[PDB]
DNA sequence: GGGCTACATGACGGCGAATACCCTCCCAGGCC
């Protein structure tokens, strides 16, 4: 109860890049504050709680899918594997393990999902936070490398300006081929 | 500007556009923007506020 | 001889910035 660890997954659905996941472990023997979200607060504000629960937390965790993997088992299998890659990739192993949701992988530690922990759990709040920011950076740097598609502006949600430049330029190797505009700017769609 | 020239989003570009307008009017202009903080307080000649 | 301490609550519209809400598609695996 003491080394609870939440593990959370941003960037689930969107139409490029692969999935991001965390799990930062905190006990009460530091300062925190101004966790109680990520979704509602500014960018500005995500900036430095990235850093204060980077430098804050004893451990910090990171895991990401790939665009075939993702593909090869949806977004109900993968996202799985992956926050399982990221709990195998802490330094320090978690007597509690937190998802958010009400599904659990298979894991030989307890681990238990909860419900909206995003707004209760300051951990799934921290894990959310580090992971969405590398969410972030990895579309920036897309971005740069794809300047034509504007990766930094919508994150490669399913936006309808995301739609039109798909529609237009088409998709790159880094697109989740299995979902529904990507496969009907090919020609995949039946 | 060079961002105002990637953004996509409505209320972001009028957000932006009044800045660079108040950027340029200030670059234009001979004001500082710290001479909005008084640090010397003019008072009115005492004719204009009699007893 | 001489200076100082410097509460109402009974107002209607409109417009424009500040946020809070419903667009926007796109995923699935148990209920119809």
């Amino acid at each position: 109860t003491q080394l609870v660890a939440g593990v959370d997954a941003v960037g689930r659905g969107p139409l490029v890049g692969a999935v991001v996941t965390a799990a930062v472990i905190l006990d009460p023997a530091r300062p925190i504050a101004g966790l109680n979200d990520s979704k509602k607060l500014s960018e500005k504000r995500r900036l430095a709680l990235y850093e204060e629960i980077k430098e804050k937390a004893l451990s910090w965790s990171l895991g990401r899918a790939e665009p075939h993997e993702i593909d090869e088992l949806n977004i109900l299998h993968a996202t799985m594997l992956a926050m399982q890659r990221a709990v195998a990739g802490l330094h320090i192993a978690p007597e509690y393990v937190l998802i958010d949701g009400n599904r659990c992988p298979k894991l030989p530690m307890p681990a238990m999902a909860v419900v909206k922990g995003d707004s209760r759990v300051p951990e799934i709040s921290a894990a959310s936070i580090l992971a969405k920011v590398t969410r972030d950076a990895e579309m920036a740097a897309l971005d740069i490398v794809f300047p034509q598609y504007g990766f930094a502006q919508h994150k490669g949600y399913p936006t309808a300006f995301h739609l039109e430049k798909l529609a237009e330029h088409g998709a790159t190797e880094h697109h989740r081929r299995s979902f529904g505009p990507v496969k009907r700017a090919l020609g995949l769609a039946s | 500007r060079e961002e105002l020239n990637e953004t996509n989003s409505e209320t972001k570009r009028k957000k932006l556009t009044k800045r660079i307008k108040l950027l340029e009017a200030f670059v234009q202009s001979g004001n500082k923007p710290e001479w909005m903080i008084l640090t010397v307080l003019p008072v009115l000649p005492p004719d204009l506020r009699p007893l």
